[PDB]
Formats: structure tokens, sequence, C-alpha cells
């Protein structure tokens, strides 16, 4: 059994909203742990009661169908019934679409809260036709407190920094720190919890590795960028965790402002090619050859 | 210019600071063919190594199916009926213009196979056509295995995903085009018995505009205005009447485009000029993709203007010396019968309860295993010792070869001269040309490692 | 039975030449319960598959090496061969073509509901290797996460891919990141020497750093040029010529041949040239980095980001079209114009 | 209860606004008896399905009106082209003369082949049965299947007549509204009944008063003081100090990069830069918003913007 | 009621249609010599395909073509179970023709047919080439397949000229005595695009509408982004003024014109628009680039400003 599910257990108002409605559609948006499947149930149980239970979700026709034979159905006797759709995020456009048409013709008597990843929305369901509710994650502090509990209860050998490690490279939500908590300590046999071991669990670039890029970068010669991005690539760090780290190095460094403006437009349109499915080593040597032809100025 | 040193006195404006402070103020606002079919075995054409090499298979050397592959248009229809007329068989044939269900199609040919004719007992014999192959297949297959009487399914190409492990049973021969010394003297007899007359340099001229097609040759005594495209682009408003004038199919203009803009001589320093074509060609492939990703017929009125980019940048005084477009297309059923070849060795290899490797990391990956396979070339004459310490040597490299499935096989060029070729020729999948060429195994060696091949079989069974 | 890339493969995680520390991780993992779904990449010859080879030896019996050769079919009709063995099914989804999600469905669906069958002695699961899961289509990828967390308690999935790029960000979040990084030149040397001793050789270290560097790091490729390089000369020397795969000449000759000359005439010559590169079924992306890596030999310090840039920028357009020879071609019209540019002045 | 979107949609034919042309132009042709076939297409929620039910209501009485408007919807599922298209335009009435009525809604979403379809029904039923075909984007429809048909552009509706019908729902309704809160509401409705509506329900239900910022932060979208904080920090802090504190804005109110970058660009057009300046942050800005359609980080893409204001801060002060 | 012009003055003969003349004149010397082969029909739509096919038929048939002709639209069930069942079924049977007629097998719009279909279209095509003819219509020719075209008389439509479209009319207009002036013939050509169709269809509607025909009132009723403001935008455009092109193109956002309408104006426009010939394809390539970033969901004023930004430097 996974330690999510395990310790699933403030937004509170959307619950006292959604009961004061003797009602529109919900789109529950925010990292996953944050409880937004557990309000909607929660806001059944308190609008419904304990009797009464409600449809929880093959692409968009099997929904489609679905919907329509759960909301084409009368009632015990309150007046309106909700389908969930959770993991809404992964939809594609033409599913979205499809569903927006399902909450039309079915908007007379059902209701539709939609839980997702935020900005994956089209434009159809995420303007009109949905209330948006944002659940904020919980802050760093409170994150770190429950992975150390989580850490006390399951005998996890993992020092205060190691937890404050986990909750930095798993930013903004649990449920990952969490699962990385628990691979880590599947790895190790949880004897014993490092820095490399959460580092290599999360995909992270040792600190070593981007300093030897900017290294290369800063010593002018394309040899050791070629050199030093076969290495990266060869070590099989994925060009999307270089970029990012890259970025977080550059943006808060004492380069010029125009310095970081040529390498944050490299990284983002690098970033761009990236996500189209371009060579990860071709994209690498373009970087750093434009972080070279900005550090050697 | 709109930047101000000091703030507007009565305007609303927002303020651009400069890396050093300075500061500054910007506003901010608000019919004759089958009359003339062949009647016996001596209406046949001649120069033909068709209906002169399938008779001596057709005779009751242990071939079970049959195929066709080359041209079209070179009787391979009526050569069936003719030999079964002239030996004394009868015909069959089917479409895909009935319902060829998967159930049905085993019906529609178990008749014409394993009964014999409620006839004299001369006429029982048959001969049988399946045609526009290119559930029902894997039947094919299953049958395959055992037959009485041997069947043809029309196709083009032996190197098929599937019916090359049916060519392997079947006799498929040579498809020579009909060579027009007899052509025209057959249109003179059919237009002796229609009426007509014409000189043979008329006739001639009819039968070659039809690439002398025999059919078409029959239907004359009664092509591709693409070219027309590409010399109204590559010699010399003129843009406007290119654009009306690419009104026809648009991927064959831009694959003559491609094939022919570096033909020309403009300018030896024309690199600018061709990078930008190269750009208009990646623009159309760009197009003609998200036409399709995003459904969108609006979006394709501009691939329209690739003939019209390529005028203006090469349009020049005339030598347009321009040819068919090929290269894309050759390159494509070239890659389509590599990418066949490596699925059979695949097949051959993967499996194999061992043999951990992906094919695209073996395809690169597999030079150096013919390189082993090459083996110190000594001419092993004892039958222990093979030149060398047979373990570390011949002996494991027979093993990798059968791991693989590499044989060598006989073969007779038409020269004479024997030759051994490797079982699923791999070289040409391995090796490439116009670079420096390794020396070949001998005749003898691979006759050595074909034996050790099949001993090797033996003792694995 | 006989190459020495298969010969040497080690059997078990105890006996890994190279990331031996994963080595002993993994054997934790597998050693306690609930094993998961991972996600084994790095660059191909890293050892992944023989990896997870040993992670099935130590998770199941040793008749996982039992493989044997299975076919099934898929409804769309597509055929599909895969791997199989008493206790895992190894198939690449991807050479279904764009039908490969119904085809992972199905393989899925499959296995897991014939794991029922009192299959139950060793482990709770049926392993479901995939291979180059990088190569599968993002709907593929939905429906391989979407039955990935349905059968989690009967079927583990272990996926295999040189680069997580093209992995959609769900399947990376259920599985577990193994990363095999490529074994360094001295690991190189070590198992290309061992190989040499256990095959009662000797190989010279200046050999063995020759093999390992013109191997790119890749150990299939040392260890098929240590052989080869065996039966040209057994006795080894440390300035043997050692041979490299026709298809890397003849990509390494082709830049030279753009270097040469800069005309329109070498543009076509070029063009035949990558029409045979390309038709020998060598991926666009790797005729783009050899291209670029023979290319910067021949180029001055500030011409050497210019043409990396246009190398990125025409193999990223490549990827967005569909016909690679367009691409690769303008690629090589801008590095001659560049290259014609620089010379001249 | 029920949505107001649908409890104050239009019945009557003198509801609607701003349509006063094409309304009139409609209601004419029912009149002289020349309906054509109708394309009536524009942006969502300007009130065409409202507009063709009305003039539908006005021909056919409520017994008649089931038997000769056949209502249909092409997202529903070219089996509709053939099936109950067909067999309603092929055949006569029930109890009425004069010609029957189809409306198929979001007719943009028909594959080409489904309007090749449709418009061989249109052409040979054109005496008897008159097609209404609603959409948005009027260049999803083949030139074919457009050409059978006048086209009638329902436009945006303007703020100066969209004020009347949102009054008219916040003194029906018990809402309570400011002058700020009307006009925000107009702006994020930019012209949309429905997302006017639904904006109004989200604000007067989860908040309970409509005002500028709480229909801001029930829609999530950036304050005008929020984006004027952003260009200031783009224009005038350096790159990591303006980084962080867009970040942190953008953390704060949960900004969507897409809205930010939207609202920078008409701030972009607002404010009076060089020519050149211009050019180089609409070619940039465009240049992120097409990279934030693909699925990247927002972190990188945001810095992106900030890298393209940073350019033009040296240029613009010299 | 009375028949909408399109319908009104369809042409009833092959004299009467304005078309292309070289492929006229071949269907009439089909008509004439009577042994017409198998034909394939592609061109842009509106064109005169399905027109020049039934008058081809009916005059080739005259009486026998209610039993001798088999008509097939995009509204008909034409799948393999058709072609190989209702096509064969219609080929095999018997009719009594003159000497050199055959019956016509009119697959209407058959690039909606699949390539199964299509396939099972082949040999009963090629068998009953004794006895049937097959006439197929299309607007994109490469929808069908190989062996179709290799079997039939591949005949082009293109799009009407300007002239031909202004002569058609002007035969309307006569035989209707509409009003009208020259900016309202262009404005009507404008918007036709080439199809005569779309040009009758937009005078009479603007007829229907308002009567007399000029250039205001066509845009009244066929409305798009103007013509002349997207074509003063263009030249803002060439002279690299992103204000003033973008204050154009801010305008039509205001007034509701979609960024594809847009787009596509501006193609149409800028095909058309006085350039250097370098430049205007320069121009081509970027309003493609943009439209495709369009089509691909990308529609927002930023995008479109950033393609007037793109064309102002294009130019530098
Ligand atoms: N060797 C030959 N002698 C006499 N006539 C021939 C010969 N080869 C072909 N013909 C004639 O050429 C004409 C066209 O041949 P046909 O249509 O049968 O071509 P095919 O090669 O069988 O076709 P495909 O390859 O497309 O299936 C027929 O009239 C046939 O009799
Ligand atoms: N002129 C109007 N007067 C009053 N309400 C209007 C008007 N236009 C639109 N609406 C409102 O729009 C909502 C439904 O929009 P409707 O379907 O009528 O328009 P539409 O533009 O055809 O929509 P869509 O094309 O997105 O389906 C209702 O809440 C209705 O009150
Ligand atoms: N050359 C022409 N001369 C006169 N009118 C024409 C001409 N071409 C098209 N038209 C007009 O267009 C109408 C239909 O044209 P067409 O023959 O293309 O039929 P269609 O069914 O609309 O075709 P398709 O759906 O295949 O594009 C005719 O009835 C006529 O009003
Ligand atoms: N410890 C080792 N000793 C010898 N060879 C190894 C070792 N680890 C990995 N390899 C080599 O790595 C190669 C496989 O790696 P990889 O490319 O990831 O998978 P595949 O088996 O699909 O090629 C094998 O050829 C194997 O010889």
């Amino acid at each position: 059994v996974p330690w999510v599910e395990k310790y699933r257990p403030f937004q509170e108002e959307v619950v006292a909203v959604l009961k004061k409605s003797l009602l529109p559609n919900l789109l529950f948006y925010g990292p996953p742990g944050t409880g937004k499947t557990s309000t909607i149930l929660a806001a059944a149980r308190e609008l419904f009661g304990p009797e009464l239970f409600r449809l929880r979700v093959r692409g968009i026709q099997v929904v489609r169908e679905k919907v329509k034979n759960f909301a084409q159905l009368t009632v015990s006797g309150p007046p309106f019934k909700i389908v969930i759709l959770d993991e809404a995020d992964s939809m594609t456009s033409a599913a979205q679409a499809a569903l927006r048409r399902t909450m039309e013709k079915e908007s007379k008597t059902t209701r539709f809260c939609l839980i997702c990843n935020y900005v994956s929305r089209i434009i159809e369901p995420l303007t009109s036709r949905c209330s948006k509710f944002r659940f904020k994650p919980l802050s760093d502090k409170i994150q770190q407190q429950r992975l150390l509990d989580i850490a006390k209860k399951e005998n996890v050998k993992i020092s205060d920094e190691g937890i404050a490690y986990l909750v930095k490279v798993s930013e903004g939500d649990l449920r990952k720190a969490i699962t990385f908590l628990q691979s880590a300590t599947r790895l190790t046999g949880g004897k014993e919890i490092t820095e490399k071991v959460i580092t290599d669990i999360a995909g992270v670039i040792p600190a070593e590795k981007i300093d030897g890029v900017f290294a290369a970068c800063q010593s002018g010669s394309f040899d050791k960028l070629e050199a030093v991005v076969k290495d990266l690539i060869d070590e099989g760090h994925a060009a999307t965790q270089l970029v990012n780290q890259l970025h977080d190095v550059v943006v808060e460094n004492n380069l010029s402002d125009k310095q970081k403006s040529i390498i944050t437009e490299k990284l983002a349109e690098v970033d761009k090619c990236l996500a189209d499915g371009a060579d990860e080593h071709l994209q690498l040597i373009s970087l750093c050859a434009t972080v070279m032809q900005q550090l050697s100025q | 210019n709109p930047v101000l040193r000091r703030p507007p006195i009565l305007e609303d404006y927002v303020h651009v600071t400069s890396t050093e402070g300075v500061r500054a103020y910007l506003v901010l606002r608000a019919l004759w063919v089958d009359e003339f079919a062949p009647r016996h075995y001596t209406e046949l054409l001649s120069d033909d190594f068709t209906n002169r090499c399938l008779l001596k298979w057709l005779k009751l050397p242990k071939q079970k199916v049959a195929l066709l592959c080359g041209p079209p248009g070179l009787g391979k229809t009526t050569l069936a009926h003719v030999i079964a007329r002239h030996a004394g068989y009868s015909v069959v044939e089917m479409n895909a213009s009935d319902d060829r269900s998967p159930e049905v199609f085993r019906t529609r040919i178990e008749a014409a196979t394993q009964m014999e004719s409620v006839l004299g007992a001369g006429g029982k014999p048959n001969c049988l056509v399946i045609d526009e192959i290119d559930g029902g297949g894997r039947r094919r297959r299953a049958e395959g295995g055992l037959l009485m009487r041997p069947i043809i399914c029309i196709c083009n190409d032996q190197f098929a995903p599937s019916l090359r492990q049916l060519k392997q049973q079947a006799f498929l021969l040579h498809f020579p085009p009909t060579l027009p010394s007899r052509l025209v003297q057959r249109l003179q007899e059919v237009s002796l018995r229609q009426g007509m007359r014409a000189d043979p340099g008329v006739l001639a001229a009819l039968c070659e505009k039809t690439d002398n097609d025999i059919r078409a040759c029959i239907n004359t005594l009664q092509r591709r205005g693409l070219f027309s495209v590409w010399q109204e682009v590559f010699q010399l408003f003129y843009r406007v009447l290119h654009a009306a004038a690419s009104a026809g199919e648009h991927e064959k203009v831009v694959q003559g485009l491609f094939d022919n803009f570096l033909r020309l001589r403009l300018r030896d320093s024309s690199l600018g000029a061709v990078c930008v074509a190269l750009d208009w060609l990646a623009f159309d492939d760009l197009l003609a993709g998200a036409a399709h990703h995003s459904q969108s017929f609006q979006l394709l009125r501009y691939p329209p203007f690739l003939p019209v980019a390529f005028h203006v940048l090469f349009a020049s005084s005339h030598t347009p010396r321009i040819t068919f477009p090929s290269s894309q297309q050759e390159a494509q059923n070239r890659m389509s019968q590599m990418r066949n070849l490596i699925q059979t060795l695949v097949s051959g290899i993967a499996p194999a309860t061992r043999s951990r490797a992906t094919p695209q990391a073996l395809l690169l990956d597999a030079l150096c295993l013919l390189l082993d396979i090459l083996a110190p070339k000594l001419r092993p004459v004892s039958t222990q010792l093979y030149s060398t310490r047979e373990k570390q040597q011949l002996a494991s490299l027979v093993g990798t070869m059968l791991a693989y499935s590499l044989t060598y096989r006989q073969e007779r060029t038409p020269d004479g001269q024997y030759i051994y070729r490797l079982e699923p020729n791999v070289e040409e999948l391995c090796r490439f040309p116009e670079l420096p060429a390794r020396k070949p195994l001998t005749y003898q060696t691979k006759q050595l490692i074909a034996r050790e091949i099949e001993v090797e079989k033996m003792r694995r069974a | 039975m006989s190459l020495w890339v298969d010969k040497y493969r080690p059997c078990s995680l105890g006996r890994l030449d190279y990331h031996k520390e994963q080595a002993a991780q993994l054997r934790n993992l597998v050693q306690c319960g609930d094993f998961p779904h991972l996600l084994v990449y790095g660059p191909s010859g890293a050892g992944k598959k023989t990896r997870i080879m040993c992670i099935l030896r130590e998770l199941y019996g040793v008749g996982v090496e039992k493989l044997r050769i299975e076919h099934q079919t898929i409804t769309t009709k597509i055929e599909i061969s895969t791997i199989a063995s008493n206790y895992h099914l190894e198939v690449n989804p991807s050479d279904a073509g764009n039908s490969d999600r119904v085809v992972i469905q199905e393989m899925l669906k499959t296995v897991a509901q014939s794991q029922q069958l009192e299959t139950n002695s060793q482990r709770d699961f049926k392993v479901v290797l995939l291979t180059e899961v990088d190569k599968l289509t993002k709907d593929a990828q939905h429906a391989l996460r979407r039955t990935m967390e349905k059968y989690m308690s009967t079927c583990r999935l272990i996926l295999c891919c040189n680069s997580t790029s093209k992995v959609i960000p769900p399947i990376r979040s259920r599985c577990l990141a193994v990363r095999v990084p490529a074994p360094s030149i001295e690991d190189i040397c070590h198992v290309l020497s061992t190989v040499c001793k256990k095959e009662g050789l000797n190989l010279p270290s200046q050999l063995a750093h020759r093999l390992a560097e013109k191997s790119c790091r890749n150990l299939r490729k040392a260890l098929l040029m240590c052989e080869a390089c065996r039966v040209q000369q057994y006795p080894f020397t440390a300035d043997q010529e050692i041979p490299e795969t026709d298809w890397e000449v003849y990509l390494r000759e082709t830049a030279n041949a753009i270097v040469s000359q800069q005309t329109p005439q070498r543009l076509l010559e070029v063009r035949g040239r990558l029409y045979e590169l390309l038709t020998h079924c060598i991926p666009p992306e790797i005729i783009m980095k050899g291209l670029l890596s023979e290319l910067l030999h021949n180029c001055d310090g500030q011409l050497k980001g210019e043409v990396a840039q246009m190398a990125a920028y025409y193999e990223h357009r490549l990827q967005l079209g569909s016909k690679a020879i367009y691409h690769l071609e303008a690629f090589v019209a801008k590095f001659m114009a560049l290259y014609k540019k620089f010379m001249e002045d | 209860n029920l949505p107001w979107v649908e409890k104050y949609r239009p019945q009557t034919l003198n509801d609607l606004i701003s349509h006063q042309d094409i309304l009139s132009t409609i209601q004419k042709f029912i009149n002289e008896d020349r309906l054509p076939h109708l394309l009536l297409y524009g942006p969502p929620g300007t009130g065409k399905t409202s507009t063709i039910l009305a003039c539908a209501k006005q021909l056919y009485k409520d017994k008649e009106f089931g038997s000769m408007v056949l209502e249909l919807n092409a997202s529903d599922d070219i089996d509709i082209i053939r099936g109950p298209i067909l067999s309603f335009a092929s055949t006569r009435t029930i109890f009425k003369k004069g010609f029957k009525l189809v409306i198929l809604d979001e007719a943009d979403a028909m594959t080409q082949d489904a309007q090749n379809a449709l418009r061989r029904v249109i052409e040979k039923f054109t005496e008897n049965t008159r097609f209404c075909l609603i959409c948005n984007y009027l260049s999803k429809i083949i030139p074919a299947l457009q050409s059978r048909c006048t086209r009638f552009r329902f436009g945006p509706l303007t703020p100066e007549l969209m004020v009347p019908r949102l009054e008219h729902v916040v003194e029906e309704e018990k809402v309570d509204i400011s002058e700020d809160g009307m006009k925000a509401l107009v702006t994020l409705s930019s012209g949309d009944m429905r997302r006017a509506l639904n904006i109004l329900q989200s604000t007067n239900m989860a908040f309970g008063k409509v005002t500028e910022e709480t229909v801001y932060t029930c829609t999530g979208h950036p304050l005008k003081s929020d984006i004027a904080n952003i260009l200031d920090w783009m224009l005038n802090q350096d790159f990591t100090t303006a980084y962080r504190n867009i970040t942190e804005l953008k953390t704060l109110k949960g900004l969507a990069l897409h809205d930010i970058l939207t609202e920078i660009h008409l701030f972009v057009h607002r404010v009076d830069f060089p020519s050149s300046v211009r050019i180089h942050l609409l070619t940039k800005m465009a240049d992120i918003e097409y990279r934030l359609s693909v699925g990247t980080n927002e972190k990188i893409q945001l810095s992106s913007l900030i890298a393209a204001f940073q350019v033009t801060r040296d240029l613009i002060v010299a | 009621y009375e028949l909408p012009w399109v319908e009104k003055y369809r042409p009833v003969k092959l004299n009467e249609i304005v078309g292309n003349e070289d492929t006229v004149s071949r269907l009439e010397v089909f008509a004439r010599e009577g042994n017409v082969p198998n034909i394939i029909i592609a061109g842009p739509p509106g064109t005169g395909k399905t027109t020049s096919i039934l008058c081809l038929a009916r005059a080739l048939l005259g009486p026998a073509l209610k039993d001798a002709m088999l008509e097939l639209n995009a509204s008909n069930d034409r799948g393999i179970d058709v072609v190989r069942n209702k096509i064969k079924m219609f080929a095999q049977q018997k009719v009594t023709l003159p000497k050199g007629r055959h019956k016509i097998i009119i697959l209407d719009e058959a690039d909606s047919m699949t390539d199964g279909a299509q396939q099972a279209l082949r040999r009963t095509m090629e068998i009953y080439s004794k006895t049937t003819r097959f006439a197929l219509a299309c607007n994109a020719s490469d929808k069908i397949i190989e062996p179709i075209q290799s079997r039939c008389a591949v005949l082009r439509y293109t799009k009407l000229t300007d002239a031909q479209i202004l002569t058609r009319l002007m035969n309307v207009i006569e035989k209707e005595r509409v009003p009208y002036t020259d900016d309202g013939l262009e404005a009507i050509i404008f918007t036709a695009q080439g199809d005569m169709r779309q040009a009758l269809n937009n005078l009479q509607s603007t007829f229907s509408g308002f009567g007399f025909i000029n250039s205001e009132n066509v845009f009244k009723v066929c409305d798009e982004p103007h013509p002349l403001l997207v074509k003063e935008m263009i030249q803002h455009c060439v002279n690299a003024n992103i204000d003033e092109a973008y204050k154009i193109l801010a305008h039509l956002w205001h007034l509701g014109y979609s960024p594809e309408d847009i787009i596509g104006n501006i193609f149409r426009v800028c095909k058309t628009f006085q350039m250097a010939e370098y430049l205007k394809l320069e121009f081509i390539k970027e309003i493609g680039y943009t439209h495709m970033k369009i089509a691909e969901g990308v529609n927002s004023l930023l995008q479109m400003a950033g393609l007037l930004a793109r064309l102002c430097q294009k130019t530098m």
C-alpha cells in the first residue's frame, strides 16, 4: 500500500458556499494532495446525506454515455446530482470540448465538479460553465513537519535537512515528497537516506554538474562545452531537468541583465523545442553555446 | 521620440530605468483488345521471358504457390489463361469486387482448388487466380503449407512483409516488358482486319506514345501535364500566371521542384536562393502536417505558392532540362524494403531466447558482427584444427551465425560464375557505397561455413 | 552463445561490473515487498536491459532467462510479435505504429488476466517490460498510465528508454526513475580487460582506452569492436586498426564533402548521400548529430556556435515536420552558406 | 436553483439586444415568406441560438413547434445527416403547412464529409425545409456549404447595451453590485452574456457581493493594478528582483502566465514604446504565448517575458 | 416562392457553362461522339463539376436517363457494401441504349468515399466497361486512389476567373433587372473567391436584403473583415508601420471578427497586393505560419499583433 492513500486526510468555505445553494458547476484545481476530491466528497455527504451517493469518474464516448445514463434518471427527491471527473487535466482538447457539450443538454438536472491541475482546461469550461476554486498547497514548514511525522511512524532514518531537501525537490505538494521518501527507504533498505539518493530518486542533476557546465561555458572553448554536454547526456540526465536547474541558477546569480535576458530567452526556446521532441544533445549543445557566448564576453 | 527624460506634466505615464538607474518616462495613454486475345500458344509475342519460363513449372521443381511482380500490362493476367488453353487446363478468377469476408474467402477458393470438373476427363485440370490483394490473409498462409493446384495472387513486390514468406515456396519469374518489334506487326494486322491504314513510322509513334502498352496500342487504332508547370516555374504578372498554372496535383509538383531546382545553373553562389527555397519546402511540409493534425481546409491555400516561390528565385533564360521527380519515391520504397529486410532479420534473431538488443540498436551495431563473421581466410584443409583453434574461431562463429540464422546459399550469376550470398543478405543492410571497400570471403570458405552451419543445425537438434 | 557482447552479460545484480551501488539499491528494492513500476533509462549501451534482466533474476527465478517467442493480434487488425517467459512479458508496442494504444491495452489486459492461473508461487505479479517507451505516442502513454494504475496489484511495469524527454510527466510520476548512466571510460576498459582475460587473451591498456573512446561509451559497441579487432588480429597492438560501422564513416565523409566545396552541385551530391543514410534506416537525428560532430572538427572557433545552433534549429524543425530530407538538406545548405562566407572572408 | 443563464435565457424576440439589424432582417424574411437557409456565426454567448429559437417560436405555435422544428447539435454524434436530418427534410408536415425548420447548433463541429452531405440534403429539399446553421468559426464551414445560405454575423455584445440586461438580473435577483463591479463584470465578459452571467453566479455566490476585487479574485483574472505592477517591475527592477516580485505575485494570486501575457500585450500598445521596441516586444510575446500553448514550464516562459522587457529597458532609456 | 438564383440559372446544357473552356469542349466532344470513357472530375467547389456531369449524362442518355443513370451523392450510402452490392448490381443490369451509349454511374463527391470503397470500385469499373461508365466527381483529386485515376480521363476544373464571374453576373443581372454599380460588381467578385455558386448566392442575398448592388450593401450582407481595411493594414506592414497596422487590426478585433477570419482575409488581400514579388512571398510564408498557429488553437489578439510585427520586420 502506498503512503499516499495511507495518510490522505482550510477550504471548508467552499463546502459552505456549496451547501448554500437552496448550484453551479465546479472546477477544483491545485496540487494533487490538496484534498480537492475529499472536499467535494465531504460536500456531497453534507449536502445529500449518507444514503444518497453520486457519480465519480476509455476516451469521451463512454464518459458521455455514462453521464447520459446517470443524469437522465429520476432522483429520490437535492434537485441536482453531480458528476466528478477527477484527473480532468489529462483530457485532450477534443475530449474537453465533448465534455463541455455533455455538460450542456444535461445542465437542467446535473452538475459537474471538474478536478484538474489548473491551466489545462480549454476556454469553454474554464471561462463560464464552471465556478473555479483554487486549493493552495501546504506551506513549506507544515510540509516538513508532516514528512517528519511520516518518517517517524515508518521508522525511516532521514535527517531534518534531508526532509528539507525532499520538500525542495518536490516543491509545492505532498504525495510527491511522500512517494520519494517511500522509494528512497525502499531503495536504501531504510537504513540511511542521504542527499544523493533523494537527488537520484527525484531525477535532480547534482549541483556539481551544473557548476561544471557553467565552468565550461566560462572557459570559452567549444571543446569543453562538447565534453561537458556529452558527459551530461551520457550520465542520462534529462535535458528538461538541466534546463530547469540552469534557469534557476541563471535567474538568481550576478549575471548582467542582458546576459540573463539572452540566456533565459534561449532557455525558454530550448524548453519549447524539447517539448516538441527535439534532440536533447543538440538542444543542450546550442543552449551551452549561447551561454558560452554570453559568459565569454 | 516617445521616450521622455522628465515625467509628462498632465499625461499618464510609466517609467523605464536602465541598468544604471538613469530612468526615463513613457506616456501610458488608454472491343478491339479482347478480339485479339491470344487464341493459341502461337499468338504469344517473342522476346518474352514470362510465358517462356512458367510452363516449365506448370506441368502437373516442387513449388506450391505462384505470385506476381514487375510492371503492369505485361500480360500477367492473360499468360495463365493462354497457358491453360495450350496445355489443356481451365481457369478461375476472383476479385475484391465481391464480398471478401474472411470466412467467404475460404469457400470462394476451396471450390476452385480441391474438386475435379463435371465434364470430360480432359478438361479436369484447373488454374486459379486471386486479384487485388493490395482474416483472409491468415487463411491464405494456413492453406499455403499444403495445396494441390497453384494459385496466383496479383501483387508487384516479392519483398512484401507477408508474401516474402510465401514466395520462398513459389517459382516467381522475371517480368521483362514486351518489345515492340512485333507490336507494330500485330497492330498492322489489326488495322487490316478493321480496315485502317497507317505507315510503320506513324504506327510506331502511336505505339511508343503509351510506353508500348499492348492494351493501349490496340485501343489506339481508333501522359503527364506537370512538365508544363515545371517549365512555367523554371523559365520565363508572371507569378500570377504560375499561381494560376499550378491547377493540378500538388505533391508531385513539389517533388519535381525539389528534384530539379538543384540542377539549374542560375548561379554557383545562389546558396542564399537555395536556402530560401528549402525554407519554402519546409513551410510546405509543416503546412501539410498542420492541415491534418488540426483539420483545416482553409490552411491549404498556401501550398500553391511553392511553385511561385520557386519562380522568382530560380526563373532564368531557358536551360530547363527538367526530369521527372523520382528521388523521394525511390527513397521511400528503398527504405520500405530495408525496413522489411530488418524485420526479416529481427524475426530471425530477436525472440530466439537470447540476443537482447533493440532492432534499431542492432542495426546501428551489426557491421562489427559481420566483421566477426569475417574470420581468417586461411583456406582450411584439415578435418581438424581449421587453421586456428576451432573453439575461439569458426566453431563459435558458426554458433553466432546460427543464432542470427545467417547462412550461405548457392547462387549462379547470368555470367555463369558461381557465387554465394548471405541468406537474409544483411550486407547491403549494413554496407554503404563509395567508401573504402573491404575484401570479401572466398567461395570455398563460404561453402565451408555453410557446411559447418548444417552440421551445427544437426548438432543442436 | 558465442558473441562477446552476449557471452559475458552478467546474470545477477551481484556480478555487475559498474553501477554497483545502484545494483545494491535494486537488490534492496526487490528484497522488500510492493515492488513498484520502474522507468529504467540511460543511453544505449549503458546496461539498462542487462540491469532489467538481473532485476527479474532476483525478482523471479532463473527461468526468466527461458525466453520464448509469442505473437498476438489486435483489434483496430495488426499482428505484433512479443517475447515472454514463465514470469514476464517483453513487448515493444512502438512497432505497432499508431495502433500502439490498442496493442498496449490488449497486452496488459491479457497478461493481467492470465497471471491469475495459480501463478503466485514466486511473486504475486507478472512483469510487463516495455521497450522503447519513448517511441510511443501520447495517447498510447495515457492508455499506459491508465492501465498501470488500474492493474497495479496484478502486474508490474518496467519501462526502458534511452531518454525520458518523450515520456509524459504522468508516467514519470507513477514509476520509479532508475537512471542507468553510460559506463565511464575506465569502466569500459575494465570490462574489456575482464572479457579478454576470461577469453584467455591479453588486452593492452592503450587498445582498451582506444576502444572505449571510439565506442562513445556504448558498451555493446565496445565489445563488438573488441571482438572484431581480435578476429582481425589475434595479438592486439596499441595502434591496431580498430574498425567502425560504415554508416558512421559515411556520415563523416558526408560532412567532409560538405566542407570541401560549397556549391549547389555539392548540395545535390550531399543530398544523395543523405538519401543513402536515411534509406539505410538510421534515425535523422543521429544523422544530424554525427554530421554536426564532424562539421565542428572542420570549423573555426568563431563558427562552431552558429553551426551548433543551426543544427539544433533544423533538428527541431525536422521533429515538427514529416520529410527529414527537407530539413537535413536545409541545414546542409545553411552550413555551406555560412562556411563559404567565412572562408571567403 | 436553476442557473440564471437558463433562467434568464430570452424567450420573446424583443429581449435580444444590439442585433436589431439581424433581427429585423430575419423577421422580414419570416413575414415575406422569403426565409432562406441561415448561417449564424460569432463569438459564444451572443444570442444566435436564442434569436433563431425566438423566430421559430413566432413561426410555429407550441404544439406545432415540436413537429416542425428539428433541433440537433453536431457535437452530439454523418449519421445525423443521413438519419434524422434527411428523414425530416424529405417528408412533409404533420398538422401545418409551410416549411419545416432544422436548427443545427454548433455546425462548425461537423467534418468536411458531413458538411458535404449536409450541402446535398439542403440543396435537395430547399423548398420544404429551411436549415439554420449555428457556429462559432465561419472558417470551419466549407465554402460549398456556406454558399447555400445567407450568413449573419452576431458580433460581440457592447457594454453600452450589455449593461441593461445585467441590471435587470441584479434588480430581479438580490445581488448588491458596485459600479466598479459592474464595469469589471462587463470587461471580463468581453461580449459574452453567458460568461457575464456565470461570473455573476460565481462572484455573488462565493463572496456574496459583486465588486472589482471580488469578481477578479473569483475568475482569477489579474487586476489592472497587478498587471501595472508586473510591467513596472519588468521595465524598472533588475532581472532577479523583477523575477522574484512577479513569481511571488503570481503564486500568491494564482495568476496564469496566459492572462498576464494577454494583459501585458494590451499595455504594450497602451504605453508609448518606440516602434522597434514595440515590434521586438510583440514578436517575443507572441513567441512566449505559442511556447506556452504546448505544455512547457511556466517558470522559464515567465523568465523569457521578463527577458523580453529587460532587453528593451536600456534601449528605451538611451 | 421562387427558385434561388444558383438553381434558377443552373446550366442545363454544356454550352452555357462558363467554366474551363478546354474541359467543357472535351465534355461536349464526349457528348457528340458518344463513346465517353470513365472520367474523374476534380476542381474547386462551385466550378461546375456536378452540373457538367449531369448535363453530359442527360445529353448522352436522353429519355433513358431515369433508368440508365445511377447518381450517388455525399448524402447517400457509398460504403464498401455499396460499391459491391448496389454499384455492381446496377452495372450488371440490362438497359437497352443506342449504339454509343452506356449506363452512367455518377459517384458525386467521391473524395468522401473511403479507400476500401474505391478499391471495391476498381474492377467493378474495369469489368463492366463494355456496358457501363463511371463519372466521378471530387474537390481533391489526391483523395481518389491511384487505380481509379489510372483508368479515368482525369478532367481538371479551375476557379472561375474574374471575367467569367463578371459575365455570368451580367447575364443574371440583366435577366433579373437588378440595379448595380461597378464597385458592387468588384465587391461581389472579391467575395466570390472564384466560385460561381458563391457569387450568385452573394448577389441574390444582396438583392434580397437591399435590392441595390453596391460595395456598401455587398459587404453589409457578405460580412467579412473589409478588404480595404485589411489592404491598408498590409500596406502599413509593408512600410514597417506597426502602430497603424495594429490600429487597423485592433479595430477589426473590436468589431468581433475571429482571428481565423482576419487571417484569411489578410492572406486573400496579400495574395493580390502590390509588392515586390520576393517580399510578397515572404509575407505569404509569414501569414501561413501564423495561420498554422491559429489553426493549432493559439488564436488570440497577441498572435495577430505578433504576425503584424513579423511582417513589419520582414521589411526591416
Ligand atoms: N506475350 C503476349 N502475347 C500476346 N498478347 C499479349 C502478350 N502479353 C500481353 N498481351 C496482350 O496485352 C494486352 C494487355 O494485357 P493485360 O491487360 O492482360 O496485362 P497484365 O500484364 O496481365 O496486367 P497486370 O499486370 O496489370 O495485372 C492483352 O490484350 C493481352 O492479350
Ligand atoms: N441579446 C441577448 N440578450 C439576452 N441574453 C442573451 C443575449 N445574447 C446572449 N444571451 C445569453 O446567452 C446565453 C445563451 O447564449 P445563446 O445560446 O443564446 O447564444 P449564442 O451566441 O448562440 O451561443 P453559443 O454559440 O455559444 O451556443 C443565455 O444566458 C442568454 O441569456
Ligand atoms: N461554369 C458555371 N457556369 C454557371 N454557373 C455555374 C458554373 N459552375 C457552377 N455554377 C453554379 O454553381 C451551381 C452548382 O455548381 P456545381 O456544378 O459545382 O454543383 P455542386 O453540387 O455545388 O458541386 P460540388 O458539391 O461537387 O462542389 C450551379 O447550379 C450554378 O448555379
Ligand atoms: N557489467 C557488465 N558487464 C559486461 N557488459 C555489460 C555490463 N553491463 C551492461 N553491459 C552491456 O550493456 C549492453 C546492454 O545495454 P542496453 O543498451 O541498455 O540494453 P540492450 O541489451 O537492449 O542493448 C549489453 O551488450 C551488455 O554487454
